[PDB]
């Protein structure tokens, strides 16, 4: 911030990150996310739809939104925060850790080559105007849709 | 129409002079309306415009004509005959006997 | 007797699969040379289970 | 060829390896659950006729009736596939390759994963 | 102006079923309202 | 201007419908509480069933005898003839305005519709075009010279 | 229930099917037919069916057939019982009473849930 | 929708899944729908000669895109391909292409629309619906073609050709 | 090698099956696509590198029954068979790619471990009437 | 050791009996190449007996090789059927150049 | 780039002749009708009697919840009742016939 | 009023021996635009139950 003494308050809109995803319903949303939160978070923020989020972002401790991951770690609870990103921004992500491929392989639905877990996406500045897209997440227990 | 409640008889005659031959249709307001302007449109060329069905309904499949019309002659212009080397029906022009 | 009127209604719902008619539609058509189409209709009726669902009938088979 | 007893021993446990030996169709594991039945009832029938037990042929008639509540259920379940969206199949149901299936393949139901 | 009586949609229907009888019935009986009917 | 106008307005109307609430008896609190907990073990055959009745529909094997004449049998209102006299009949859609570019290519190409207005105020009387029935040779002659 | 001797009497009827058809292909043999477009096709009225395979039912009669094999498997629990009535007892009456009263409490139950009736 | 292009008008794939477990679909837009077409509504008022021609190509569009299943169910692949179907039905669209009347376009638009549903549920005969899709001036690709005219009538002017066929019968 | 060209559909078919080649590379063409004379250049300039494949040349305007018997979609087509068996398929004319797709072909027919006498070269029809018997055949006599 | 670059698994097989050579990855998105889409675009221009594909240039104009909507809508649609893959309808109406096109149809994994 | 008072970038506007400002203008008005935002999203709004979350607006009202994502084709099937002028390729319809 | 209901003829003559227009409203047509609307709920049999009691003569219906 660097914020000096008199200065006003900056608009929120200069922090305005910008995803256009794909929905379900093959819609293209855009949604406004601010810097520092999961995807999942901005997800349910902007109430999006065709994420199931069952884990609801897994574990409180140790998360792997913390940088660096720790090795105890426990990494995703559920298959249900699934998004596809595009290429370039999964190219700036990188490679899913070993919890987050372990995880990503045990799923029901068929999954992309540039499919990452929502809770584990974290906000960079880097993704402005990122593209992703979100088919349906499977629905895995009697009190998935309760 | 026929009102039962003054049980009289009423007769809406609408003049139409454009080239399109385009009119509002009721057939939205009433239900005998649908087959009876389908009928319309199929022997006069009469478009009900927002129709609720505009498909045909008496005219002949793979005939695109207007015959209840002044300029249709009786006898028409396609007759069907039995193509041989087709083994089915065929139709060609139609080439009639006059009184 | 009791409430039966969900096993007599099926409406679709938008894009719900349940809702829509989940059965391939038997289009039959009561066709001209049937003993009770009396000869001079083709009444183009999806039927569902031997009910009717949807009626179309292709007339003007005998217009002269 | 063969004694009826080892005929029928044999039968039955070449029935019950076969019920999981052909694919996985709930119409196939329903008949084959009756044909099940159907060995199981003859065999009772062959071991009464052996030993010469009224109970041991008492049990056909209760074997009648267990078969024909586990078709009814079999048959209700298989009704209720419809509107499960879900193969009747089961091999269908799974994203697991499989070597037995000659035309399986699945794909993520979108146009383009990388867009620009 | 004062305000109209309430008008039910599911009134104004040339039938009533049990539910529209009891709903409009109130406050009487059916031999009360129509009279007896009789075989 | 027309954003205070309209705080204005949906301040008014949220005033009549606290008015409609605020203005309840004690027996008025008492429904709506007994209803509210109703709702709260209401299943959906439940709100399905109260919809219909709602809509009139038969609340017994004996009306259900006769469903048709409500369910049914009710045709529906005529539409509006301003409904009827519109502006545009295309499928509603995303204004792609703002949204990426990638994504802008698949709204409505607005450019062929400039293109052909241009060209349909070019071209406003045209003569009509003759398809010749003259006879001539296949231009693939395969139909005519395959072998196998 | 059969016999060697009813083996023997569906083998005579085989012999006199086969009888048949040799007085079908002498019927047969004083015609002569011609291949027509669609002499071959299915017959629907006249025209060319919409479908080959696809010819799929609602199959709105499930629970009927579920509770005729219950009831069938009832009945042929009581066919026992009846069939030698003769030697009867008081035990023997209580436990044919509580099959019937069983069997029709099913009865009246299925009847009772409106399940009789075809459904959409 | 609840019309005959509507989205859910589609035969599924299984007898109990649309598509498959794992998300559904259905083929509609170059095959037939699940249920007769009850209603055709009319088309939408265009008032712009733009509007028509945007109407007028979704047409053509829709037409192409059931001409493989035309051909296929009526086995009447042997005609002419495709392709040339396609090509004749291009130059029949554009042997009318002087219309100008946004009424008189709706009104034929709706008119083939209806003959191709017609054709998509079989109700006409094969034969009969050749006639639109026969090749303008070729032979049909199902027969052999005799140029007996081309060689006698070779380098003829037109006049001369008809002169030489005659326009009545000969005998009467 | 050398890319052997066969203008007779039985000639052909007869050198290749008499080979028995472990490999074999098909450059199928036809006058139709215009660019075909840059994937015979190719062809007979990645002949001569990878020896492990024989390459058989193939006209399908001189020889229509070569297109029925390798089903040939379009043209110029590479088709890269494993022992007479079908295992990859180049349509376009790349060169990148037919040599990326044959240094595959290699390392992936390198690393099987074929059991013995069951490595015998087969017709390529073998496959498609296998299969016919397998599936169609019975298809076919359940509904007609 | 649990070394955390063998992610393999049983979940994770990917042998069919349809490919010989087997796949990539478990998820079959293998699309098209520019030299096959080219391929059976050349094919389909070559139904059209009005353009020479000899000289092609994949960035022009369709009307500048003679195509117009009877012609550019027609071919739009034999190449979808030949890719049994449908364009949405902004695309089938914006689709300008051939290279475009082709781009379009490489872009899709549901092509086939 | 310099952004707005939305979160969106400033971008130059269409001509002041095009069919383009005029379907956005006809685009906007449609939203205006089913409660939708200038970014596709149903918004808040009076709240009415058994309508669940959704409330209603000043030009019309809603059909979703409150930030919702109002559906193309739920709005196409209340504007238009049974009115279907082209099988429209939509991505949704795209969608489902790769499925297919 | 013939037995099917009112059967009615609309003449217009512009004075020659023939009329300029016929039209004839069939009450048979009536009948067979409602069949559809009493058609719905109905089984097989008693579709064709209600055809037969529709009273339709399709003479009449096409003219
Ligand atoms: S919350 Fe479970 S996958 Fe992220």
């Amino acid at each position: 911030h660097h914020h000096h003494a008199g200065d006003q308050a900056d608009r929120v809109a200069d922090k305005i990150i910008w995803i256009n995803i794909q929905n379900r319903i093959g819609q293209f949303e855009r949604i406004s996310a601010f810097e520092g939160e999961s995807l999942l978070e901005a997800l349910q923020r902007n109430k999006v739809a065709g994420i199931v989020a069952t884990c609801e972002g897994g574990e409180d401790i140790n998360t792997m939104l913390e940088k660096p991951i720790d090795p105890v770690t426990y990494g995703p609870f559920c298959s249900s925060c699934q998004v596809v990103v595009s290429n370039p921004w999964r190219n700036k992500m990188g490679n899913l850790h070993y919890l987050e491929e372990r995880n990503l392989v045990r799923s029901s639905y068929p999954t992309t080559e540039n499919s990452r877990l929502a809770c584990c996406i974290l906000v960079e500045k880097w993704m402005n105007e990122m593209i992703i897209s979100i088919p349906q997440n499977p629905n895995s227990v009697y009190e998935d849709n309760m | 129409y026929y009102n039962y409640f003054l049980k009289s008889k009423l007769t809406l005659f609408i003049i139409l002079n454009n080239l399109n031959k385009s009119i509002d249709s009721i057939d939205r307001i009433f239900a005998n309306a649908n087959w009876l302007e389908r009928e319309t449109s199929e022997m006069y060329g009469i478009n009900y415009k927002w129709k609720i069905d505009t498909r045909k309904l008496l005219l002949d499949y793979s005939k695109i004509e207007n015959p209840m019309l002044k300029e249709f002659q009786s006898e028409g212009t396609q007759d069907a005959f039995y193509n041989i080397f087709e083994n089915q029906v065929v139709v060609l022009k139609n080439e009639t006997v006059e009184l | 007797m009791n409430r039966s009127i969900f096993q007599l209604w099926k409406p679709e719902s938008p894009r719900s699969n349940v809702n829509s008619k989940q059965i391939k539609t038997m289009n039959v058509n009561f066709g001209p040379q049937h003993p009770a189409a009396h000869g001079v209709l083709r009444l183009i009726l999806q039927l569902n289970g031997e009910i009717a669902e949807r009626f179309d009938p292709h007339i003007g088979l005998l217009h002269r | 060829m063969l004694t009826w007893i080892s005929f029928w021993s044999l039968i039955f446990w070449l029935i019950l390896i076969i019920l999981v030996l052909k694919p996985k169709n709930f119409i196939s594991i329903l008949f084959m659950s009756e044909l099940t039945w159907l060995a199981l009832y003859c065999l009772s029938l062959l071991f009464g006729a052996i030993y010469c037990d009224i109970t041991l042929l008492s049990i056909s008639f209760f074997i009648l009736g267990v078969a024909g509540l586990e078709f009814s259920f079999g048959i209700l379940i298989a009704i209720l596939y419809k509107n499960l969206n879900e193969s009747l199949n089961t091999d269908l149901n799974n994203n697991n390759n499989n070597q037995n299936i000659f035309d399986k393949n699945f794909k993520t139901p979108l146009e383009k994963i990388n867009w620009q | 102006s004062p305000a109209p009586p309430t008008i039910g949609q599911v009134e104004l229907e040339p039938f009533k079923f049990n539910h529209e009888r009891d709903q409009l019935i109130y406050g009487y009986t059916m031999e009360e309202l129509y009279g007896k009917k009789f075989g | 201007r027309q954003v205070l106008q309209e705080h204005h307005q949906e301040c008014v109307q949220l005033a009549r419908i606290h008015a409609e609430e605020t203005e309840k008896s004690f027996r008025e609190v008492l429904n709506d509480f007994d209803r509210i907990t109703a709702e709260a073990e209401y299943d959906h055959e439940s709100l399905a069933l109260q919809k219909m009745r709602d809509l009139g529909f038969p609340m017994e094997g004996e009306e259900e005898e006769y469903i048709e004449q409500r369910v049914f049998m009710r045709e529906q209102l005529p539409p509006l003839e301003s409904e009827f006299w519109k502006k545009n009949y295309d499928p509603y859609e995303q204004d792609l305005f703002h949204f990426p570019d990638s994504f802008k290519a698949y709204q409505q190409q607005y450019k062929r519709y400039d293109e052909a207005k241009k060209y349909f105020e070019e071209n406003p009387n045209v003569e009509a075009t003759i398809i010749d029935r003259e006879f001539k040779e296949p231009t693939n002659k395969k139909p005519w010279t395959r072998k196998y | 229930m059969g016999d060697a001797v009813v083996i023997h009497l569906i083998q005579n009827v085989l012999i006199f099917g086969i009888i048949f058809w040799l007085l079908t292909w002498g019927a047969e043999y004083f015609y002569t037919v011609k291949q027509q477009l669609t002499k071959k096709q299915f017959y629907e009225c006249g025209f060319k069916s919409i479908s080959e395979l696809n010819i799929q039912i609602n199959f709105n009669f499930f629970m009927l057939a579920v509770f005729l094999i219950l009831y069938d498997v009832e009945f042929t629990f009581l066919f026992p019982v009846l069939f030698n009535f003769s030697m009867f007892s008081t035990t023997e009456l209580f436990l044919a009473f509580f099959f019937i009263f069983l069997i029709l409490v099913s009865l009246l139950y299925d009847w009772l849930n409106n399940v009789l009736s075809w459904s959409a | 929708m609840n019309h005959y292009w509507g989205s859910s008008n589609t035969i599924p794939a299984s007898s109990t899944q649309n598509n498959n477990y794992f998300s559904g679909g259905g083929n509609n837009v170059t095959i037939r729908g699940n249920e007769i077409m009850e209603r055709l509504p009319s088309q939408t008022p265009s008032q712009n000669m733009v509007q028509a021609s945007m109407k007028t190509l979704r047409f053509y569009r829709k037409f192409c895109r059931l001409i493989p299943f035309i051909l296929r169910i009526h086995n009447i692949g042997t005609k002419f391909t495709a392709q040339q179907a396609m090509i004749n039905f291009g130059n029949y669209i554009r042997e009318r292409n002087h219309y100008r009347d946004p009424g008189l376009i709706d009104h034929r638009i709706q008119l083939g629309y209806e003959l191709l549903y017609e054709a998509e549920m079989h109700f006409s005969q094969h034969t009969i619906l050749m006639q639109y899709l026969s090749p303008y001036n070729t032979p049909l690709s199902d027969r052999g073609y005799s140029y007996l005219e081309k060689v006698k009538y070779g380098n003829k002017s037109k006049f001369l050709q008809g002169f030489y066929k005659g326009n009545k019968p000969t005998e009467f | 090698s050398r890319v052997r060209s066969f203008n007779d559909f039985k000639a052909a078919k007869t050198y290749i099956d008499t080979l028995k080649p472990k490999l074999a590379c098909l450059y199928f063409r036809a006058d139709w696509n215009p660019l075909c004379e840059q994937a015979d250049k190719d062809f007979d300039k990645l002949s001569d590198t990878h020896l492990e494949y024989e390459f058989v040349k193939i006209d399908i305007d001189k020889a229509p029954q070569a297109k029925g018997y390798f089903a040939v979609r379009c043209e110029p087509e590479f088709l890269l068979l494993c022992l007479g068996q079908e295992m990859t398929r180049q349509t376009g004319q790349n060169q990148r790619n037919l040599e990326h797709r044959l240094f595959k072909v290699q390392e992936y027919v390198k690393g099987l471990n074929f059991p013995a006498g069951m490595d015998t070269y087969e017709e390529f029809h073998e496959q498609y009437m296998a299969e016919h018997t397998q599936l169609d055949k019975e298809i076919n006599e359940w509904a007609r | 050791f649990q070394d955390n670059q063998d992610r393999s698994r049983v979940e994770t097989n990917s042998a069919t009996w349809a490919h010989n050579l087997p796949k990539e990855n478990k998820f079959n998105t293998e699309t098209l190449e520019k030299q096959e889409v080219e391929s059976r675009i050349l094919k389909v221009l070559s139904n059209f007996e009005q353009v020479n594909l000899k000289n092609l240039r994949w960035e022009q104009n369709f009307k500048k090789l003679g195509l117009d909507s009877l012609d550019q809508t027609a071919l739009l649609a034999s190449i979808e059927h030949e890719f049994t893959i449908l364009f949405p309808d902004g695309v089938f109406e914006g689709f300008e150049n051939l290279e475009q096109v082709v781009n379009y149809i490489l872009k899709n994994i549901n092509a086939v | 780039r310099r952004r707005s008072v939305d979160g969106n970038a400033i971008r130059q506007p269409h001509k002041v002749g095009t069919y383009a400002a005029e379907k956005q203008r006809l685009l906007a008005e449609e939203r205006a009708k089913f409660n939708v935002d200038h970014l596709g999203r149903y918004k808040g709004g009076l709240p009415v009697k058994g309508k669940g979350s959704i409330r209603k607006g000043i030009h019309g009202e809603g059909f979703g919840a409150p930030s919702h994502a109002h559906d193309a084709l739920i709005h196409q099937i209340k504007q238009s009742k049974d009115t279907m002028d082209y099988q429209n390729i939509t991505n949704e319809v795209a969608q489902n016939f790769a499925n297919h | 009023e013939s037995p099917k209901g009112e059967f009615g003829v609309s003449m217009l003559s512009d004075g020659s021996n023939k009329p300029y227009k016929c039209k004839v409203r069939s009450p048979a047509l009536h009948h067979l635009q409602v069949l559809p609307k009493i058609g719905k709920g109905h089984f097989l049999a008693d579709l064709v139950a209600l055809v037969g009691t529709v009273d339709i003569v399709f003479g009449e219906i096409d003219r």
